[PDB]
RNA sequence: GGGUAGUUUGACUGGGGCGGUCGCCUCCUAAAGAGUAACGGAGGUGCGCAAAGGUUACCUUAGAGUGGUUGGAAAUCACUCUGUAAGUGUAAAGGCAUAAGGUAGCUUAACUGUAAGACUGACAAGUCGAACAGAUACGAAAGUAGGUCUUAGUGAUCUGGCGGUGGCAAGUGGAAGCGCCGUCACUUAACGAAUAAAAGGUACUCCGGGGAUAACAGGCUUAUCCUUCCCAAGAGUUCACAUCGACGGAAGGGUUUGGCACCUCGAUGUCGGCUCAUCGCAUCCUAGGGCUGGAGCAGGUCCUAAGGGUAUGGCUGUUCGCCAUUUAAAGCGGUACGCGAGCUGGGUUCAGAACGUCGUGAGACAGUUUGGUCCCUAUCUGCCACAAGCGUUGGAUAUUUGAGAG
RNA sequence: GGCGGCCGUAACUAUAACGGUCCUAAGGUAGCGAAAUUCCUUGUCGGGUAAGUUCCGACCCGCACGAAUGGUGUAACGAUUUGGACGCUGUCUCAACGUGGAGCUCGGUGAAAUUGAAGUAUCGGUGAAGAUGCCGAUUACUUGUGGUUAGACGGAAAGACCC
RNA sequence: CUCUAGUCUGUUUAAAAAGGCAGGGAUGAGCUGUGAAUAGGAGUGAAAGGCUAAACAAACUCGGAGAUAGCUGGUUCUCCCCGAAAUGGAUUUAAGUUCAGCCUUAUUUUAGUUUAAUAGAGGUAGAGCACUAAUUGAGCUAGGGCCUGUCAAAGGGUACCAAACUCAGUUAAACUCCGAAUGCUAUUAAAUGAUGAAUAGGAGUGAGACUAUGGGCGAUAAGGUUCAUAGUCGAGAGGGAAACAACCCAGACCAACAGCUAAGGUCUCAAAAAUGUGUUAAGUGGAAAAGGAGGUUUAGGUACGUAAACAGCCAGGAGGUUGGCUUAGAAGCAGCCAUACCUUUAAAGAGUGCGUAAUAGCUCACUGGUCGAGUACUUAAGCGCCGAUAAUGUAACGGGGCUAAAC
């Protein structure tokens, strides 16, 4: 069997073999970051949950700014517009919970 | 055949096309269409095929538009050689078509007819097609 | 049957220098140019090859009139 | 003055050679700052001008239409509309109505000493620059002018020539000479320039290395090739599909000629023949069918089917092909274009010699002819045969069912 | 050392004895010619063979023969090259048997290149793109001897070809 | 006695060139013994680049000499901290070297980096025809020829060849009246905490590879070649993709027979799942195209229908009229033309096919009765079917198997 072939198809398998499970839990965690984000004036808690290693530059460059280096992180941040914003470039690799 | 009689430049760059169609999507010139549902070239010359099958089919009903031409040089390195020297020549012409361009149209004859001549002409180009009558006249 | 040209010059390095709102002092370079794809407005000057460059500290700023781009140090 | 001696004879390159190219400028590629490659796509250039430079002042083309001696589509003149499409010595681009375009007057700033601050930049360099002193040109003046609307028209150092200055002057005074300032002489173009001064052969070759890099194979790819398939205008007495199917369209096979250079150059031996094979089915024969424009005989086309079989000779090193006779048939391919630690060495691919052609020559030629060392005692796996040991639940001796295999 | 091109031309067709023209120092005479020279090419015809890409005899359209780098022949001669015939034969159809030295067994003497070691199977895959060592599966009691070379990209020579 | 054609053996040989069959010369340019002579850029050579002490396209020995190598190989104990590059420029340079870029140590300095807000310059994607070109169909009409009251005077019929113009509709890296998103620059405020910079000492590197996007060349072929952004490998262990440097998850100070999780999985090999509603009959899942397709789920159109639709069954399926013909014939069925051809009309077409030289003949659309609700053509999706197709051995789920243990 051609080599382009089976490499193109053993790639669109790994693509294609997500759980919907890990899928939904995704969905529900970036909505209850989005509903955090949306208040402001708040003091939330950001935890670091996806790994620094292979993602862009630009975005490791986001979570070291707002001090973040490793998974499982704690900082607690002020929330206004700078702070907003890089909550929202780094939406995917965070928790949001809120200090009451 | 059909071909531009006169160029700027002979030969030019192979781009990526991509994309629905955003204009020569409607039908203008006549009553029944033959829209394409991929994005690739038309050759001048599957484009001539095509109008001799519509037009012989038709006996004079009516009439045919053509709303592609080719005006894209397809160059090919001669048989034998190696990856050297560049760019070396016009071989024949494309025409660029997006998933609803609307590439050919007919007038003047019964719906059934026109059907099937211009399933005949899809029966000779590269990309699938759908025939449509106007959906806003009858 | 080779190639018939390749053959390029070197890049010039044209643009802005400054860009509009940043502080500059006396002969500072602004644009550089070929033909005056911005014009001269108050205390700027321009060289002989089309260079515009400031007679004054000041800050940046461009101006549009009719559609055409004219720099000036205020 | 190759009788002899010391050397030179570039690099890039989808291997090398051949060809082409080497500096600088403009545009695209370049993915809306800058920059960005290829033997990517189009061009220019090694200058011109004593005005085509400087300044003051005044003017506005080209095109279309229209009325006009020759005069015509188009010359010069006038008007209307259009509003830079014209024109800017020279390529292109960016600019140019306040015109940087056109005309005229005067004129030499196509200046000396400088230069805050920058741009671009490995470095060397290159570029812009307000403003100041001297002295002009134009203008009433304000002001402008340190060549050309801008960006190409270029060349380091060393050496030497010319003019100026009078700093150095081997005891002193001069001088030769040198330094300083001005300036001239390099297709040093292979254009950051190895010398003031430089071409080839090696198959008689040698050494240091490379799979960083070619030829034989494996791998990736399928342009080409092969095998089908889709559309059916037609041909076929009429009847697209018994059969052939043009013009186009979609794939597979990895066998042909190629592309790439990923494994191997402290060696993977290259074409045929001999011997021995094994596998695939896209079936040459035998077997089973469907349809025929199949009367019968003999076929044509398609489907199923790989169990067995599939010739001897002539020519050529040949595979291949042609030919002679046969045969139920004289299948197509993979396996390092199967098989040289099994064989042959005719061919290719060493040193001899000869012919034709090319070169002044040494020599060269996928031109030809002739001659020309084919090495190795099998450790392991594998395979063909034969034994030793033990097991089969107490130990032995005969006769056998049979999984499984040939 | 050198020794040419183009064009037109006859009681069919064909060719061109002939003529014109350009150029050069001069443009290949005799003889020979698909040759130890001919690419196209297994040119064409004839002989030889049931069948002849070789061979012999010619034709001349000599890619790219040619007159002391000699041209064309030649009796005799050749451990030279090439084709044909007779005789003769295990060269072959097609192999068989026998003989001598090795091989095999035992006793004595006793190497070699080679070698990271090793409780070193096969298939379909994977991978520096051809796997004894990896994956999945299949198969296989332990250990020797006589044979055979398919593999261990086997051994031997820091590849001679290419750069 | 001297030499070696042909052939065989030998080929880790008995022999560092011989041996067995044989062959050539053999009264001469013959063979041979014993001395002597010619030496390295030289000798000798009946001419092979042969020979000169088993090695000769320039012998051997010693010395210069430890010659020179941008080339290959090798370079020996441990731990702690930080940590690259394979790019740019130049080069008789392309496998070398040098400067910059990236690293480290010491001192000094303090201001990178990411946002948000405000404010700036592009011309890319896209789009557009207003410029430069290409281009489709009508309308219009110069001009060119054709024809005609023709001389070639002034003319007229224009199928056309067609400029310009009008309407509608397209193409462009070297077209732009327009035009983003990101990216870039300046300031401020927060957030992150030595990641910036300067001086000095020491370097190494200047062969890169793949993956995700944007491209150029190629054949929108290559694990191809050449650039831009980011990542990983390089220099990265661990888990997953059956095996599988570049893919997915994740940065290994050491120890623990503790827990929660990422990717990926939860019948079994093999540590981990059950329930709910549907779909699939192909083991699809567990490769792929043009195209064919009364497979099926769901949804929606157009025909048609309880005032009888469709399929079957029973009838008519005609008369004028050989429709006029071309042709020889053509009577509905070589072929031309339409069938604005009518009537009895229930319904009958200038006939749907079969087949006759030509009909003849058999059938259908067409309509009537028996029956008794959906049918007949299409559209969008969810899964399927065929197309499907190589050579050691099932071999395109990792295996067993699975109708769910598939979607």
């Amino acid at each position: 069997i051609k080599r382009k072939l089976r490499l193109q198809l053993k790639k669109a398998r790994f693509n294609a073999s997500r759980s919907r499970s890990k899928n939904k839990c995704f969905i529900k965690r970036m909505e209850n970051n989005r509903k955090i984000i949306s208040k402001n004036n708040i003091n939330v808690q950001v935890f670091l949950v996806r790994s620094l290693i292979g993602k862009l530059n630009k975005k490791v460059k986001v979570l070291k700014a707002l001090g973040l280096n490793k998974i499982g992180d704690k900082k607690v941040h002020f929330l206004n517009e700078s702070i907003k914003g890089m909550l929202n470039e780094t939406i995917n690799m965070i928790l949001l919970s809120e200090v009451m | 055949m059909l071909s531009p009689k006169k160029v700027k430049y002979r030969k030019k760059q192979r781009g990526r096309l991509s994309g629905e169609a955003q204009k020569g999507n409607k039908i203008s010139f006549g009553e029944y269409g033959l829209v394409s549902l991929e994005t690739n070239f038309i050759t001048a010359r599957q484009i001539e095929a095509a109008r001799i099958a519509m037009t012989r089919k038709i006996k004079r009903g009516g009439r045919v538009w053509i709303r592609i031409f080719p005006d894209i040089p397809y160059t090919k390195k001669p048989a034998e050689t190696r990856m050297g020297k560049g760019k070396g020549g016009v071989d024949h012409w494309n025409a660029p078509v997006k998933l609803g361009t609307v590439m050919f149209e007919m007038s003047g004859v019964v719906e059934e007819l026109a059907q099937e001549a211009m399933s005949l002409a899809s029966s000779k180009l590269p990309v699938k097609t759908m025939f449509v009558v106007r959906r806003d006249l009858r | 049957g080779s190639s018939k040209n390749g053959r390029d010059s070197i890049s010039k390095r044209l643009g802005v220098k400054r860009s509009g709102g940043q502080f500059v002092k006396a002969g500072e370079i602004i644009v550089r140019q070929r033909g005056t794809k911005f014009h001269k407005g108050k205390n700027v000057g321009l060289g002989r090859d089309y260079t515009i460059f400031a007679l004054s500290s000041g800050k940046v700023e461009f101006k549009t009139l009719k559609g055409r781009k004219y720099v000036s140090i205020v």
